[PDB]
């Protein structure tokens, strides 16, 4: 309900703090295909800023993987990846950041 | 224009022609920016480049800016497009500097275009004059826009360590 409704019952304000606690509960609950599919969206809307909440709860949730996700979790940065420059760089910059550690090593530091 | 034996001088008519545009009609002026750019060879360019800079300084005069500035972005255009073939110069410069005056979006895009773009070219030794020029233009000045701005040089960076 939230999700969708939100989705069309807006304000990008409610979705800072939403972000932010949804940030850390990933995998633990599962539900990952939806789960995936409603991240995607929320990254949809325009806004390096609205786009940049994905990434960012996600590093919980990537670290721990779920259902399906370390391969693939891998896979996915590389699948989703963008330019306009500081929205460039944010990807790249992730990117690089993780192109930095050794990824297992980078959830840790960076989780905590 | 198919009369691609298309002769020198008759790209070079064009200015004259040109000028009368300051008595505007943008639309009309529009017009005139597509099809002047086209002749040039990189060449006839500077006495209009001059000349351009001339329409510059026309276009501070004091303006109320309504058609023209629209024009101004398609002259930027224009201009642009010149600039890859060519080898370019101080005139650019100026832009630059003119760039720092102006307060709208738009505008910023298109510099922005060129932080793409420079960034791209990069023979280089302009930029750092350029990115002084930009330093003082910098300091010179507080915005969203600049706060952009900032990001991408600083995203940038080289020397003066």
């Amino acid at each position: 309900h939230l999700c969708e409704f939100i989705e069309d019952c807006e304000f990008t304000v409610l979705a800072t703090r939403i972000l932010h606690l949804l940030g850390q509960e990933g995998p633990k609950t599962n539900n990952p295909s939806k789960y995936i599919r409603f991240i995607y969206n929320r990254v949809v809307l325009e806004h390096e800023e609205v786009r940049a909440g994905a990434v960012s709860a996600l590093a919980k949730f990537g670290a721990q993987n779920e259902e399906m996700l370390p391969s693939i979790l891998v896979l996915l940065k590389r699948c989703v990846m963008d330019d306009d420059n500081e929205v460039r760089d944010r990807a790249t910059f992730y990117l690089n950041v993780l192109e930095q550690k050794q990824k297992a090593l980078n959830a840790g530091y960076i989780l905590n | 224009k198919e009369h691609p034996a298309h002769e020198r001088v008759l790209q070079d008519l064009v200015m004259d022609i040109l000028r009368v545009l300051s008595t505007p009609d943008l639309e009309v002026r529009k017009k005139t920016l597509q099809l002047a750019l086209d002749l040039v060879s990189s060449r006839n360019v500077e006495e209009l480049v001059i000349v351009l800079k001339k329409e510059v300084i026309k276009t501070n005069n004091v303006s109320e800016h309504e058609d023209t500035d629209k024009y101004r972005q398609l002259l930027v255009r224009t201009l642009h497009s010149c600039s890859v073939r060519f080898p370019d110069m101080a005139a650019n410069v100026i832009p630059v500097l003119m760039e720092f005056l102006s307060d709208s979006n738009e505008a910023a895009a298109a510099d922005v275009l060129e932080f793409v773009r420079e960034a791209i070219q990069r023979f280089d030794n302009l930029r750092m004059l350029i990115v002084e020029k930009m330093l003082e233009v910098f300091h010179a000045i507080k915005s969203v826009k600049i706060y952009r701005g900032a990001l991408w040089i600083l995203g940038e960076y080289c020397s003066t360590k």
